[PDB]
């Protein structure tokens, strides 16, 4: 909570503080020396503003609102058609990607070790940082392909769609803060291993049936990659109620 | 169920936005896009995969029912990704969030059952006093007891 | 069978997940304390600062 009393109906008060700056001054702030957690050891209005905007909960909600607005914008630029040049919303999205990449680079530079390879390693030890770097590189290559002419523009749009898949999956990072949603998310991540073993056994049985069906119903076939597709196509959708 | 609906909403909107933005490149701003985000992915949870629209044959020439040569519309770019991300979405949703909701329903069943039985036994008094304080005559005939 | 293995490992995973989330609260809090005030779309001003 930083230098803020509150502790009553959390989230909403700091959201109205963020959207409405004149709602900040109507909140009960904590004393000057009640619990001063520090890193290195009109005026009251400015002090209240500075204490509110440096609180970690306010920074978190303000990050969350920026991410939600960015995701809504990137929805608007993937759903609506795009011209030869990007629109304003696409420029805001591209700016968001570039600044997030610069932020991740600054986080790489401001870490514990001395050697740059050690910093890179301790930063890539987190999986979300690796997926962030991969997604930023994919957005870069997709935007480069999109600023050219056809047929590279459609390829850039496709890469944009795969990136939107990633950013929806990354919304679970914001969900990780709630006391019930975060344990739920990492619980899902734990059950992914059992699902993988299940997928292995399903893959064996599915490929057996698909190969048998395709090799019985289609005797005279030339070598073509459509046979491999027909192995997996119908048996997979038979699991989900479509026989 | 609400937390389950939240996670389903995230995964459902991801797949629906991806499918709509791949299969329909040239679209004007219209509220039908938001409907198409939610329409097919939601009914895919309940055993309807819309098998005619998983991967329709396009970009070739196929004879019709009368035998006339019919030219299919050309392939959209990246249209092969829609069945793959559909496979991933169907697997994740139907196999993981439903079974995880089954698990959280099962492992919290006993405490909820005991608390529910005890709370019902407590609220028996509220029910009994409420029905004791109500008039004799039913709601369709309570105007007589009200004027009384 | 996946339902069964999901059900019979639910309690241990739930306890470990709750405890690991309570441990990672510190990582979240220090990370958000070390981040700049300005959001990612406006972080170029704090970066030039
Ligand atoms: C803080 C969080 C919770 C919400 C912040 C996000 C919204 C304030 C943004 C995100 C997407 C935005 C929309 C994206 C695209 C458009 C189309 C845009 O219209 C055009 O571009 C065509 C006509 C014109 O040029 O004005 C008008 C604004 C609008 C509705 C935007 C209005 C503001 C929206 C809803
Ligand atoms: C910080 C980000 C991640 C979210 C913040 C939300 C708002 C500050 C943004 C989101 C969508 C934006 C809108 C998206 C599109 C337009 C249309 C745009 O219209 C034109 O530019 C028409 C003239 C021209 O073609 O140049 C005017 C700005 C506006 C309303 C934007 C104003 C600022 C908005 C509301
Ligand atoms: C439209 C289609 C492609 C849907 C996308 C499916 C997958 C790309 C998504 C769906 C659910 C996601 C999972 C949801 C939850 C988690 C837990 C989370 O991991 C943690 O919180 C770390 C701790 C732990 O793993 O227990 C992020 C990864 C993971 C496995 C996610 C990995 C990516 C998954 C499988
Ligand atoms: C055991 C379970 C958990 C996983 C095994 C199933 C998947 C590995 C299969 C099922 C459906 C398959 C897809 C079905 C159809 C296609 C389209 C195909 O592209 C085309 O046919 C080109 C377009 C056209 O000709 O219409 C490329 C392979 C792909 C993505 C397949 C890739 C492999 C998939 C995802
Ligand atoms: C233990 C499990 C994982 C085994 C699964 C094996 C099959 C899924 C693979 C193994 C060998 C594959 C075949 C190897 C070679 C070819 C030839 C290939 O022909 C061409 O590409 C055309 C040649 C040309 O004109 O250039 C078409 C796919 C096919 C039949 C492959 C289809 C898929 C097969 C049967
Ligand atoms: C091991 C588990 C945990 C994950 C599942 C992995 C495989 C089952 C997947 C991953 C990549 C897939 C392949 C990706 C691409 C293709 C090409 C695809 O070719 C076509 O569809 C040709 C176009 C046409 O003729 O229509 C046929 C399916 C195949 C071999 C896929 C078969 C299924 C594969 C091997
Ligand atoms: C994650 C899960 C648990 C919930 C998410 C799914 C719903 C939020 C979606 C799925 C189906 C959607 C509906 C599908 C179709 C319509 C009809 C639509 O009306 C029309 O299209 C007008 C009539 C016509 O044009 O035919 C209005 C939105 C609505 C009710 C949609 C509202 C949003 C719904 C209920
Ligand atoms: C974090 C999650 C909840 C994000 C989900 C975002 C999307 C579901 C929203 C955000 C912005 C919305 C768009 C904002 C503006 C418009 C323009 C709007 O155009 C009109 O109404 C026509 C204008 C006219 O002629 O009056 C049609 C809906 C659409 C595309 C909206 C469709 C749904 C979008 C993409
Ligand atoms: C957060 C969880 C717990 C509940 C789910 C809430 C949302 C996912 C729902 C609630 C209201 C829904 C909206 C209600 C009305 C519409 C208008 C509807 O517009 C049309 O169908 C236009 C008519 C046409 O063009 O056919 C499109 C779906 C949409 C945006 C719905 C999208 C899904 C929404 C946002």
């Amino acid at each position: 909570m930083g230098r803020l009393r509150m502790r009553k109906n959390s989230g909403l008060k700091v959201i109205l503080g963020i959207l409405l700056p004149p709602s900040i001054l109507s909140l009960e702030f904590k004393n000057k020396d009640d619990m001063p957690y520090m890193t290195q050891a009109l005026i009251p209005l400015g002090r209240k503003i500075y204490e509110f905007y440096n609180a970690p909960i306010v920074k978190f909600w303000f990050y969350t609102l920026a991410y939600i607005g960015y995701l809504m914008l990137f929805n608007y630029i993937v759903l609506v058609k795009m011209e030869r040049w990007p629109s304003t919303q696409e420029w805001i999205v591209i700016s968001y990607i570039f600044t997030l990449g610069i932020e991740k680079m600054r986080e790489i530079l401001m870490s514990e070790p001395g050697k740059l390879l050690q910093k890179v390693k301790v930063w890539l030890q987190e999986y979300w940082n690796v997926t962030d770097l991969i997604a930023i590189l994919l957005f870069s290559v997709g935007m480069i392909l999109r600023l050219q002419d056809q047929p590279f523009r459609s390829d850039g749009r496709v890469i944009y769609c795969v990136n939107i898949i990633y950013w929806y999956i990354r919304l679970l990072d914001i969900f990780g803060v709630n006391k019930y949603l975060g344990p739920y998310v990492m619980m899902i991540g734990k059950m992914m291993i059992d699902m993988m073993y299940f997928v292995i056994i399903m893959l064996v049985v599915l490929m057996s049936f698909g190969v048998a069906r395709q090799a019985i119903l289609f005797p005279n076939e030339e070598p073509s990659w459509k046979l491999a597709k027909n192995i997996f196509y119908m048996p997979y959708w038979m699991i989900y109620g479509e026989v | 169920m609400m937390y389950f609906v939240i996670i389903m909403l995230v995964v459902l909107m991801s797949f629906g936005v991806a499918r709509q933005a791949i299969l329909f490149p040239n679209e004007e701003p219209s509220w039908k896009l938001a409907k198409n985000i939610f329409y097919m992915p939601y009914w895919m949870i309940y055993g309807e995969v819309f098998a005619d629209q998983i991967d329709p044959p396009c970009g070739q020439n196929e004879t019709r029912e009368d035998g006339k040569i019919i030219q299919l519309p050309p392939c959209k770019t990246g249209a092969w990704i829609v069945p793959a991300i559909m496979a991933c979405y169907l697997l994740v949703a139907n196999i993981l969030l439903v079974n995880l909701l089954i698990a959280v329903f099962n492992n919290t069943f006993f405490e909820v059952k005991s608390i529910s039985n005890q709370v019902w036994k407590f609220q028996r008094y509220q029910l009994i006093m409420t029905f004791h304080e109500r008039p004799v005559l039913p709601p369709p005939l309570i105007i007589f007891s009200h004027m009384t």
